[PDB]
């Protein structure tokens, strides 16, 4: 149902297409049983973090 | 599920658009994408417009597509020109077809349809059958919408519509057909037969005995 | 636990163990090693196969 897909993707501007795209997926596939999610985060600094 | 609408038919002159309209009837249009499809008579079905707005390689532009909710419809545009074009159009969501719309150029000059209805005879009756024969002709373009009600209800059983097609003076001729029982036939009052044609109708109506 | 620990008092190794048989944990613990100049040697369970 609610699949959630994530991403660690760069600046914001680079994550707009990602959920553009998702919902693209979304119209495409037809059915009440994909319905996708999203979530994203920048680059955060130093490696453990 | 959903369920797509499109008018029967449609008629314009060359030189001139035409809109068209797919409606849905459950859900938003947008939820999923919709196609476009022309297909001429005894011809495969050709994709024109495809993924709402865009173009096929090899189409000639002239046809738009507009997505715009509205009343939950999506609707067809055509640039103004009637070379080719008159044909059926159909639209496709999701695992749903639309009903289909009948073009055509601006030929001869229109004619109102002539209603006759045929009450069954009177041999056939005692054969225990009854027939109710309604002709129709000198009609344009040939695309009749025929209903038959049983003085209370519209009646879909034994109803049987010859398919219109092109006469010999440039006009379209067609017959409807009701196959009922002396039971049924004398059960009701009386029965009749609408004849829709260019959105004019046209009502004759008949009696037992 | 481990920065943490580091943050604490100034630990100069982390002789580790455990009981699972997950072979991630080796893996982390390198990373742990590569960002800290801790020296640790697993010994038992999970941070066993080489």
């Amino acid at each position: 149902k609610i699949v959630n897909i994530g991403a660690v993707l760069s600046t914001r501007k680079h994550e707009q297409m990602f959920r553009e795209a998702v919902n693209q997926a979304n119209k495409r596939h037809g059915s009440w049983k994909i319905q996708l999610n999203a979530t994203s985060v920048t680059h955060k600094p130093n490696a453990i973090q | 599920n959903f369920m797509l609408t499109q008018p029967h038919s449609v008629s314009e002159s060359p030189g001139k658009t035409v809109t068209i309209s797919c409606t849905r009837s459950s859900g938003s249009i947008a939820s999923n994408y919709v196609q476009w499809y022309q297909q001429r008579p005894g011809s495969s079905p050709t994709t024109v417009i495809y993924d709402d707005n865009q173009r096929p390689s090899g189409v000639p532009n002239r046809f738009s597509g507009s997505i715009d909710s509205s009343s939950n419809s999506a609707s067809l545009i055509i640039s103004g020109l009637k070379t080719e074009d008159e044909a059926d159009y159909y639209c496709q969501s999701t695992r749903v077809f639309g009903g289909g719309t009948k073009l055509t150029v601006l030929g001869q000059p229109k004619a109102a349809p002539s209603v006759t209805l045929f009450p069954p005879s009177s041999e056939e009756l005692q054969a225990n059958k009854a027939t109710l024969v309604c002709l129709i002709s000198d009609f344009y373009p040939g695309a009749v919408t025929v209903a038959w009600k049983a003085d209370s209800s519209p009646v879909k059983a034994g109803v049987e519509t010859t398919t219109p097609s092109k006469q010999s003076n440039n006009k379209y001729a067609a017959s409807s057909y009701l196959s009922l029982t002396p039971e049924q036939w004398k059960s009701h009052r009386s029965y009749s037969c609408q004849v829709t044609h260019e959105g004019s109708t046209v009502e004759k109506t008949v009696a037992p005995t | 636990h481990v920065c943490d620990l580091m943050s604490g008092a100034r630990i100069h190794g982390l002789v580790f163990g455990d009981d699972t048989d997950q072979e991630a944990v080796a893996q982390m613990l390198d990373f742990i090693s590569s960002h800290t100049f801790v020296p640790i040697l697993g010994i038992h369970g999970g941070a066993s196969m080489i």
